[PDB]
This record gives structure tokens, sequence and C-alpha cells, in this order.
């Protein structure tokens, strides 16, 4: 009950995720592997984040230990499933 | 291209978006995914008509309620799901509904009444007997039984609002 509540984007899906605005960066990574199938395709080493911007040359890659609230993010923002790979 | 935005509406506990994953990714899992308002892309066919891919799944937060009531406003399809199992659920879409008729105006508005997880029907507490008897107390909200595991009826629903839609 209230946090934050981002569009963790999976391609195409969007399904939201509520989020402590304080919650880990690296939470806010294992949070979601463990829902939907679609999502644990892997280990969190080879799952991060990607604040996809309006221009994913504008969006970003988040941290960890970080806080979402670190962007001060509101709720419904767009927090993309991405490969922490390289 | 048409453009559907559905508001598959559910009580806490039953499964919105359980329905919109075998939908859009092809999976149902135990883990019902969040309550947040969540929305699925799928870029579907009606009758061999192109339908652009939005739909909307709110559920009992009161942080996307103001979003999660501009839907309602637009209304352009309901999807209220209760569980079959879940009568505290079935129970409550019938308010959840007055709060559409009350911004839309009325009940003609596009709409489908499900009873999905059928696959609990071993539990079964209200089937699509309750569940059209319900749909008929809607003023027969067109009723479907489904079950996002045997996937069943997954599909038909959205079916069901965009044939009204089409108004």
């Amino acid at each position: 009950m209230v946090a934050l509540s981002l569009k963790i984007s999976i391609g195409n899906v969007v399904k939201t995720m509520q989020f402590e605005p304080s919650t880990m960066v690296y939470d806010a990574c294992r949070m979601i592997r463990e829902r939907i199938p679609e999502a644990l395709a892997g280990p969190p080493n080879d799952f991060g984040l990607f604040l996809s911007d309006d221009d994913p040359k504008k969006g970003i890659w988040l941290e960890a230990g970080k806080a979402l609230d670190y962007y001060m993010l509101r709720n419904g923002d767009t927090m993309e499933y991405r490969k922490k790979q390289r | 291209m048409r453009e559907y935005k559905l508001v598959v509406l559910g009580s806490v506990g039953v499964g919105k978006s359980a329905l919109t994953v075998q939908f859009v990714q092809g999976i149902f899992v135990e883990k019902y995914d969040p309550t947040i308002e969540d929305s699925y892309r799928k870029q579907v066919e009606v009758d061999a008509q192109q339908c652009m891919l939005e739909i909307l799944d709110t559920a009992g937060t009161e942080q996307f309620t103001a979003m999660r009531d501009l839907y309602m406003k637009n209304g352009q399809g309901f999807a209220l799901v209760y569980s079959i199992t879940a009568q505290s659920t079935f129970n409550d879409l019938q308010d959840l509904r007055e709060q559409i008729l009350r911004v839309k105006d009325t009940d003609d508005v596009p709409m489908i009444l499900v009873g999905n997880k059928c696959d609990l029907e071993d539990e079964r507490v209200v089937g699509k007997e309750q569940g059209q008897n319900l749909a008929r107390q809607w003023n027969n909200c067109a009723f479907l039984e489904s079950s996002a595991k045997s996937k069943i009826n997954v599909n038909e629903i959205f079916y069901d609002l965009v044939r009204q839609i089409n108004r």
C-alpha cells in the first residue's frame, strides 16, 4: 500500500511494480525477478534496469544500492527490464 | 485501426494482470502480478480488424486511483473479473461498477462479467451461474467463464467488448 508505482516494462509488457520510494535499485532489481517467469529468465547479474527516458539515449541505467527516490521518481515512471550483462 | 482501451477491474486477491500475462506474455503463475495500475500491450485483430494494443488493469490501489478513475471516465472497455472461488470479490465488483456507471452515466457501457480461475471450480463459490445471475442483475453484463491457467475465454473477453465498442 502506498509506494512508487512505476511501469517496469518488459518489451511491450507494462507490469507496474510498486516499490518503496527508497527501495534499493539492487532490490527493485530483486523484487521483479521474483515475478513474471519472463523476468527470472536468468540471474540478477544479467538483469538490471533502464529508466528509458523519452529517447533511450536520454534514458539511463540506474545503480543498485541506490534509492529510487534518488531520481525522486513518483509513480508510473518508465523502468525497463534490461540485461546487466556488460 | 481500431483503438481499444479496456479497464480490467478486479478485487484484491483475484487476478487482474494474471489474465494479462497468459495474454501478452503467455505465462500464468501462482504469484499474481501486483495491483497498481498495469496495462498490457498486444496488437490484435478483431474479425480481421486490426485493433491497437492498449489495455488497462486497475486494482485496489489508492495511489493510482486518480489515474484508475480516468480510465472509468473513458471506460472504452470493462473487464470486471472475480475469483469463482471468491464471493467476497464477486460481490465487490458490484459497486465498483456503479463507479463506472457513475462516470459514464449509464450501464450501456462496453463491459463483461468474468468468473476466471474455473480451474478452481473444484472450489467454485460463484460460478457462471451466480456470475450470470449477477451479470443478469448487472443487466446481463455478458458473462464468461475463463481460466488464465487453462487459458479459457481469456481472449474472448476483450473480444466481447470490442464487439460492443463497435457500437
